[PDB]
């Protein structure tokens, strides 16, 4: 009863994630490319072919950090929008890829547009996972398994 | 001649169509409970009997070849007769052709998409391929029109008794859990009751085109009101005995999941051969579409005399006596209807325009019977049945727009008034330049499509 | 010569070849080529479309310990009637599956279990009709 | 031995065996969580479905195992990973052991 009135609670975030996971079509059957990770931080992207938009989750399990994403992903613009955050302070605030800070248990769902997907390259065929590959068609608005 | 037993066997086969396979999902998604959505099939089933009875009166006293265009000419003058000829060429007839062919691809592509809904591009590409094939066969030939009709009405009735017998046997085995606690969440409102009468009445579409049978009836005046008051009430009894056979098998929450309701039923009850339902229903649904395309050239002929609709549309091709310009124009409007809308946004759009002209007709019944016309009428209906059909239809046309407004109604009202503009600027005033746009058009079309005036 | 109202014999002169003959067969063969290219396109879309996700792949599960969720009859132990009361809370989490741990008639409710009858509900959880509701 | 329950391409078996390896982490380190993710996903057969279970009735609750500061980072983890997330009652509000 208390947690469903508070604006930034564990129950409120849980209802935002299970709704985002329900109707996204990118979280349910998108690729999973696990980018490199030092200790104290985890980064992975979810991406589909014809969607033209990728998610980037940066989860910090360490002390704190100021990490520059432009060197790591090499696919990201310099201004990305925060689709979700665990501290919930970043509701719709955009951040600078050059300097993002994560406060010891912070997770972000960054979301941006790109045409260069990580699983299509050659250096990432060893670290991308999908159960049943399926590309997307914008003109037909369907998933198709031929691609 | 045809007796009374055959006097109903034509009308009962006419009423039951592809509406009983598509509407249950839509009438239940507005009643929310098994109890009330069973009284809608009776309430609209009775309202369809008083409609067809009132149409028996106008069909005997006027006694003209036109279907319903005469009845508005005889009562209100030339503007509603034209306004109906306008809408029944751009709204009522094309959209009813698009709903029957949109509901044939819901049943062909439902088995290949088991467990989930098929994409919209599949059920429109398959509907657009049915409209073009149904309208091309009915233009090249006439024998093939009536070749496959008597078989397509067999599959229609074979399934209707298979669903009923199975839904009754299962009721003896005590599968009563679904309608045990009915009415519990009933959302009765002028919003829902109206929108649920649209979809329930669409399953009865075909009661107005029932007057042609009197010509071969053995004793028309004595038997036709009998063949109607025992024929249609026999069909509404076969709908609640078929909608009950749905809720006996599946629950109210699984109904709204699938658009093809009878496909969900054949998997649950007829597992060894469950493909029989999507195969037989696809037969009957493409047979009911064949009946719509046959009558497309009918009304344009009678309206082509009074110079209301263009006379080129009634021209017949010489190689094959088929109304080619009427058909290929009747389908080309349907293709433009399946693109924007889907079944639920078209049953509302159709049953809206169709029901205002259904009202104006039976008000003209009493208005002619009240003041203007004193001619003899062979069969007479009591005064209380027409005043109900008009007071009901005035609720059906006017409650949905105010309570549940939608963009489908706007495009429907803009269509008729657009025809009202074509009245004054083309037929009422008879401008000089208006003629020189018609004459070179008709014969060039005749030149290109080798069609010829009928008589 | 046109005289727009034209019976059979007259127009057969004009409609023979002059210009209006080749559009007829090229438009008649267009609608035929398209009809078998729309029933060919829909088969090509039904075939390449991948199977949709089952109910256990689509949404999260929610594991309930039935003796600790919601008590209905004030006896101090949760039961299957209390799980049914809170089903509207479970659908605000967008849960798809409710996974209830073991509730059979047991003589030992831990140490992985000791079931006395695999086809009965334990009294502290309700009766066999509380489960069907 | 767990991945045998996924079955073979011609003999079908469990739809997935429940992944309880996230429920074992007692210290929230980046390489401890990263090792569980890559160990399940590379050992899994080809066209199978993963699942991520971060708690159960038989282990200390997440707030008492890692800390209250890790309740949110741990629900965002299992909801963006591929597969089915399996939630234990009271992990959405951040319960703790008595
Ligand atoms: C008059 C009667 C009309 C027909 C009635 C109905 C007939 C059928 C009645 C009944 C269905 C019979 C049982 C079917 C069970 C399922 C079988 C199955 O999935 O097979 C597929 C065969 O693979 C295919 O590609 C199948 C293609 C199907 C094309 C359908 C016809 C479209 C045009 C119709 C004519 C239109 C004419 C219009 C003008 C008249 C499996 O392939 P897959 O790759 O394993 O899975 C791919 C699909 N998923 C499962 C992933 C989603
Ligand atoms: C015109 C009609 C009668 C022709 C079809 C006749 C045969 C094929 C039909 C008529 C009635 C049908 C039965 C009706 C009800 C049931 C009970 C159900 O739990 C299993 C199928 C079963 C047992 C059906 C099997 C097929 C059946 C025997
Ligand atoms: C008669 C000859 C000359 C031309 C025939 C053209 C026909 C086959 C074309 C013209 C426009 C087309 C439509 C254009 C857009 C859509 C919407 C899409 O979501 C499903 C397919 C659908 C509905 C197409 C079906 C095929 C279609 C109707």
């Amino acid at each position: 009863d208390v947690q469903k009135t508070q604006p930034r609670s564990a129950l409120k975030l849980y209802q935002e994630l299970s709704l985002l996971h329900a109707n996204e079509l990118l979280l349910s059957r998108g690729w999973f490319c696990y980018l490199r990770n030092d200790n104290h931080s985890i980064m992975y992207t979810r991406e589909l072919d014809g969607i033209n938009k990728v998610f980037l989750m940066v989860l910090n399990f360490g002390e704190s950090s100021l990490l520059n994403l432009k060197e790591m992903i090499s696919n990201i613009p310099t201004r990305v929008r925060i689709r979700l955050s665990t501290s919930s302070a970043y509701s719709g605030r955009e951040v600078d890829t050059h300097a993002v800070t994560l406060a010891s248990g912070e997770g972000l769902i960054l979301e941006y547009n790109t045409g260069n997907l990580l699983h299509r390259q050659t250096a990432f065929k060893d670290r991308c996972f999908v159960s049943n590959r399926a590309c997307y068609s914008r003109v037909l608005n369907i998933l198709y398994s031929l691609c | 001649e045809l007796g009374l037993f055959s006097g109903t066997c034509i009308i009962v086969g006419t009423i039951i169509g592809s509406g009983i396979f598509i509407s249950p999902k839509s009438v239940l998604s507005n009643m929310e409970a098994v109890g009330p959505c069973l009284i809608i099939w009776a309430m609209c089933g009775v309202l369809a009997t008083l409609g067809a009875l009132c149409f028996a009166e106008l069909g005997t006293m006027i006694t003209k070849s036109g279907g319903e265009y005469p009845y508005l000419m005889e009562a209100f003058g030339p503007i509603p007769a034209y306004l109906f000829s306008w809408s029944s060429l751009f709204v009522i007839k094309p959209s009813s052709f698009a709903i029957i062919c949109l509901s044939f691809s819901e049943y062909v592509c439902a088995p290949f998409y088991s467990g989930c809904s098929p994409p919209q591009v599949v059920i429109k590409t398959l509907a657009a391929a049915a409209i073009l094939l149904i309208s091309t066969v009915n233009a090249l030939s006439v024998r093939l029109g009536s070749y496959v009709q008597n078989v397509f009405t067999a599959a229609k009735m074979v399934i209707v008794v298979i669903i009923i017998i199975s839904g009754l046997v299962l009721l003896a085995q005590g599968n009563t859990r679904n309608f045990e606690n009915s009415f519990e969440g009933a959302s009765l409102s002028v919003g829902s009751i109206s929108l649920a009468l649209y979809n329930g009445l669409w399953a009865y579409d075909g009661w107005n085109q029932l007057n042609y049978i009197t010509e071969e009836l053995r004793n028309p005046f004595r038997n036709l009101p009998l063949a109607i008051i025992i024929g249609i009430p026999l069909v509404t009894g076969c709908y609640i005995l078929m909608n009950v056979s749905y809720f006996t098998v599946m629950t109210a929450t699984e109904l709204l999941q699938s658009q093809a309701v009878a496909v969900t039923f054949g998997d649950r009850v007829l597992y060894p051969a469950s493909w029989i339902v999507p195969l037989f229903v696809a037969f009957s649904t493409i047979g009911a579409a064949n009946g719509s395309c046959f009558t497309a050239g009918r009304l344009v002929f009678v309206a082509g005399r009074e110079g209301h609709m263009l006379k080129v549309l009634s021209y017949i091709s010489v190689k094959r006596l088929t109304p080619a310009p009427a058909i290929m124009f009747h389908s080309m409007i349907a293709i433009i209807y399946i693109i924007p809308g889907d079944i639920n946004s078209l049953v509302n759009y159709f049953s809206f325009a169709a029901w205002l002209f259904y009202g104006l007709t039976i008000t003209g019944l009493i208005v002619m019977r009240f003041t203007r016309k004193e001619l003899k009428r062979p069969i007479k209906v009591p005064i209380f049945i027409p005043i109900l059909v008009t007071l009901l239809s005035v609720f059906l046309v006017l409650a949905p727009i105010i309570s549940a407004p939608a963009w489908e109604y706007l495009y429907c009202v803009l269509f008729m008034l657009s025809g009202l503009v074509f009245y004054f600027l083309f037929v009422h005033y008879k401008f000089g330049w208006a003629q020189k746009i018609s004459k070179p058009l008709t014969m060039h079309l005749q030149m290109l499509m080798e069609v010829v005036p009928p008589e | 010569r046109p005289y727009a109202g034209m019976p059979k014999e007259v127009l057969f002169q004009f409609s023979g070849q002059a210009r209006y003959r080749i559009p007829r067969e090229v438009l008649f063969w267009l609608t035929v080529a398209s009809v078998l290219l729309l029933i060919a396109a829909t088969i090509a879309i039904i075939a390449i479309s991948p199977k949709c996700l089952d109910w256990w792949q689509a949404g999260p599960m929610y594991q309930i310990y039935p003796r600790s969720f919601r008590d209905s009859n004030k006896d101090g132990d949760g039961d299957l009637k209390g799980i049914q009361d809170k089903l509207d809370y479970i659908t605000t989490l967008n849960i798809k599956t409710v996974w209830i741990t073991s509730f059979y008639k047991s003589s030992l409710k831990d140490f992985r279990h000791a079931v006395e009858d695999f086809q009965e509900i334990d009294p502290i959880f309700g009766t066999m009709k509380d489960f069907e509701n | 031995e767990t991945m045998v329950y996924y079955g073979l391409p011609f003999i079908q078996e469990a739809d997935f065996p429940f992944n309880s390896y996230l429920s074992k982490l007692d210290k929230p380190s980046g390489n401890s969580v990263s090792e569980v993710i890559t160990s399940w996903l590379e050992n899994m057969p080809e066209g199978k479905w993963p699942n991520w279970m971060t708690g159960g009735p038989d282990n200390v609750r997440l707030t008492s195992r890692l800390g209250e500061k890790y309740v949110n980072i741990m629900n965002m983890l299992v909801f963006t990973l591929p597969g089915t997330p399996i939630t234990y009652y009271g992990e959405e509000i951040g319960m703790r052991n008595i």
